[PDB]
């Protein structure tokens, strides 16, 4: 909320590696880490925001917000 | 004969364009070995398999096979600046994007990828006329 | 608007595309008999087939794997079928009543002559290993021309093996094939059937060979910047001639009748699947679902969305009512038939299609076949009664009611807390905000209370955090403790700090107990191992602190690790 950028994705960072269990984490990761563009990285992040709880919303308008930019163009 | 035949390239793009990718790695793996190596398009599909399931940073060494086979085509130097925008590292792919801009003149997406690449940056002015230098060759 | 099961045989073993089944009549007769270009059920030998009735009738072996199948016309010397063409590598056999003769050639376009310098100096024992290996990289990377089919092993053989075919990679007299990909029927000298037809090929050396009847010389050649997979043609002779053709780069090419050079090209952002005309627009196929389909010139007309991934398009003819309709081969196993904008009718029942004609077999004039992904067959046949409709009910957004509104509701045990609100309300305001006032107090005077002491695991100057945990290896007398440093610049390598922990001295040891920390690059996480050696059962809390070089002993990061008992 402030800005803090590099401040918050380490503390998502060791978040999730606290609990390899519980989604948010995993999503949360993967909005800081998509506007920035690392499309790669924002990948694995909501890989494990669908594994560790599927039927979520905005994962799955993430994902395949992704898996079109994956395929081409 | 004795040497290859060494062209069965319209076999593997036709699992390819069927999503059937794994009978694809079979023939990726067989005409690689039956071959003495080298191979081309067994590289490139290869990586493009790569890059629809996540493993971009395995998409951007099999693109530097693939740039290394043939350094005067315009397709894998821009190829390989479509697998740096993926890993985030924007600067670095827009000189690769300028190295196939030269290589090849009057391309559509290349002057578009550089223009999208530019909005991730914060440079903004000369993002909007390279989009408008993509839209005159071709409207999308 | 319905169709007639005719047979369902899914134990065969049929594995072909579309491109490689044909309809035509291999004795003379009126019996259609069709022919599949079997390639293997585990990628096995190349096995022809020909089908009569609901079995086959002769089985042959390939040459190598086939690419595609036509039936060709002499001219009018007999009545007989056209004679069954056959691509497969760089060598057409043509089957005219199953007699195998004119194994065709490709032209065997040679190589440049500045590798000719590299063939001329070494077959004269002029040979060096060095500056052959030199004078190949001035050739490829200034200007390649390279055709690599064979230049490129005439060129990667190393000092071994070329020294010991001094002789011998001279002898090799190069062929230059080139290995055809696809293959399509053109009626010759005019639109009509009676006419003879005249072959198309493309090939992997981006361009369109276009052969001749009962001579196969060579009657032109085009040139496309791109490998071509899928083609077709209008159909018409020496006023003007349409060849379309898509190709690898997921471009769309069309050829006017002598300019050899592809006048107009439009585009799509994916492969094409399938390139089928109509009688006036043409239709593709992309990988995204989006059916498209663009006139004789080429521009945006209409698109239809599929719900699932295409697999195979064909084109729909009757002889009888005219109808030029579009197939599209579905993954889930449906066939969806379309018109111009309109689903025509789905058949639901059978897997995964990959084959697909519809034509004539044998007697019956509407006999629409298809295959299983495993290798059966399924036949449909179509009556004479049934005419194609739309048919198609009005299916709408929302018909069900599985969620009407759903809301919670508010018992008596709400409302009556409400009144409670209403009148004694003012004060409960100044009821919080006088406890409020003492939770800020409270709060900082414990915040400054630690942060003066520096316990948080945060940090602003030096900027790294730091995690730390006890790991499953650390059970027992024996314990270990991981540690956890991590950069959060980008580009400012924090350089050479102290780790040292601080501990009330209980009966364990951790013998190195004062590390020097390694430089810490922007990104990287860290491990730092230790070794608890505790001799007994006790618990008591460490604190590992981290400081910087020199001068400062303020001591940032202080993590007061809270022990597990150990046994």
């Amino acid at each position: 909320r402030k800005g803090h950028v590099e401040q918050a994705r380490a503390l998502l960072q060791t978040a999730s590696s606290l609990a390899p269990h519980m989604y948010e984490p995993h999503f949360n990761f993967a909005t800081i880490s998509d506007k920035i563009g690392d499309l790669q990285r924002s990948y694995v992040a909501a890989q494990k925001s669908e594994a560790a709880f599927p039927d979520h919303v905005d994962t799955q308008h993430l994902i395949k917000q992704l898996r079109q930019h994956f395929a081409m163009l | 004969e004795f040497p290859i035949l060494e062209k069965q390239n319209w076999l593997i793009h036709l699992h390819y364009i069927r999503k059937d990718y794994e009978a694809c790695k079979a023939v990726i793996k067989e005409q690689l070995q039956e071959t003495q190596g080298l191979c081309e398009y067994a590289i490139y599909v290869q990586a493009l398999i790569f890059r629809l399931e996540g493993n971009i940073q395995e998409s951007l060494e099999l693109f530097q096979t693939c740039a290394v086979l043939s350094p005067q085509s315009a397709d894998n130097l821009k190829q390989v600046a479509r697998s740096l925008f993926l890993l985030g590292k924007h600067k670095a792919a827009i000189e690769v994007y300028n190295e196939a801009a030269k290589l090849n003149q009057k391309d559509w997406e290349i002057s578009h990828n550089l223009g999208v690449c530019y909005i991730y940056l914060k440079q903004f002015n000369k993002a909007q006329d390279q989009l408008h230098n993509a839209l005159n060759l071709n409207r999308h | 608007s319905k169709w007639l099961d005719a047979h369902y045989d899914p134990m065969a073993n049929i594995h072909t595309f579309s491109a490689c089944l044909a309809l035509a009549d291999l004795h003379g007769d009126g019996e259609y008999k069709l022919v599949v270009g079997d390639l293997g059920p585990g990628g096995q030998q190349p096995r022809l087939k020909v089908l009569k009735g609901p079995l086959v009738m002769t089985e042959s072996p390939l040459p190598a794997l086939p690419a595609a199948a036509a039936t060709f016309l002499m001219e009018q010397h007999e009545p007989r079928t056209p004679a069954l063409a056959l691509a497969s590598g760089p060598c057409v056999y043509v089957y005219k009543n199953l007699r195998p003769y004119f194994k065709f050639s490709l032209p065997q376009l040679p190589p440049n002559p500045l590798e000719q310098d590299l063939w001329n100096q070494a077959k004269e024992d002029r040979i060096d290993p060095l500056t052959l290996k030199e004078m190949l990289e001035s050739i490829r990377e200034t200007a390649e021309e390279p055709l690599s089919i064979q230049s490129l092993r005439f060129l990667q053989l190393e000092l071994s093996e070329m020294e010991a075919f001094v002789n011998q990679h001279k002898s090799n007299s190069i062929k230059r094939q080139t290995v055809i990909t696809t293959m399509t029927t053109l009626k010759k000298n005019l639109a009509d059937e009676d006419a003879v037809s005249c072959l198309v090929l493309g090939t992997e050396n981006k361009e369109l060979l276009v052969l001749d009847p009962e001579a196969f010389t060579i009657l032109a050649k085009m040139s496309l910047p791109s490998v071509p997979v899928f083609l077709e043609v209008s159909g018409q002779f020496d006023v003007e001639f349409r060849l379309a053709a898509a190709c690898r780069n997921g471009n769309i090419y069309i050829l006017r009748r002598d300019s050899k050079h592809p006048k107009y090209c439009i585009e799509l952002s994916a492969q094409p699947v399938g390139l089928i005309r109509v009688h006036k627009v043409l239709v593709v196929g992309s990988t995204q679902d989006s059916l498209h389909g663009f006139t004789h010139k080429g521009k945006k007309l209409w698109t239809v969305q599929m719900p699932a991934a295409i697999l195979t398009m064909n084109l729909l003819e009757q002889h009888s009512r005219g109808l030029q309709a579009v197939m599209a081969g579905l993954a889930n196993g449906e066939v969806r038939i379309y018109r111009d904008k309109a689903l025509l009718n789905v058949i639901h029942t059978p897997d995964a299609v990959t084959s697909l004609c519809f034509g004539r077999y044998g007697r019956e004039d509407n006999t629409l076949i298809m295959t299983t992904r495993g290798g059966g067959l399924i036949i449909k046949i179509l009556k004479r009664t049934a005419v194609f409709v739309e048919g198609g009910s009005e299916v709408g957004p929302p018909p069900a009611q599985a969620m009407k509104l759903n809301v919670p509701r508010k018992t008596r045990l709400y409302v009556d807390q409400t009144l409670r609100e209403r009148e004694a309300g003012t004060a409960m305001h100044r009821a919080f905000q006088t406890d409020l006032y003492l939770l800020r107090l409270r709060a900082a005077r414990a915040y400054l209370q630690a942060l003066e002491s520096s316990l948080s695991p945060l940090s602003t100057t030096a900027r790294e955090p730091l995690k730390l945990h006890a790991v499953v290896q650390g059970l027992g007398p024996t314990f270990k403790l991981t540690l956890h440093l991590q950069n959060t610049s980008t580009t400012r390598p924090v350089l050479g700090l102290l780790v040292c922990f601080l501990y009330n001295e209980a009966l364990y040891s951790l013998p190195r107990a004062f590390f020097k920390v390694p430089l810490l690059v922007p990104g990287l996480n860290y491990p730092l191992e230790t070794f608890v050696e505790s001799l007994s059962n006790k618990g008591i809390s460490d604190i590992i602190k981290v400081l910087v070089l020199r001068e400062g002993q303020s001591a940032p990061l202080l993590s007061a690790h809270v022990n597990m008992p150990g046994s």
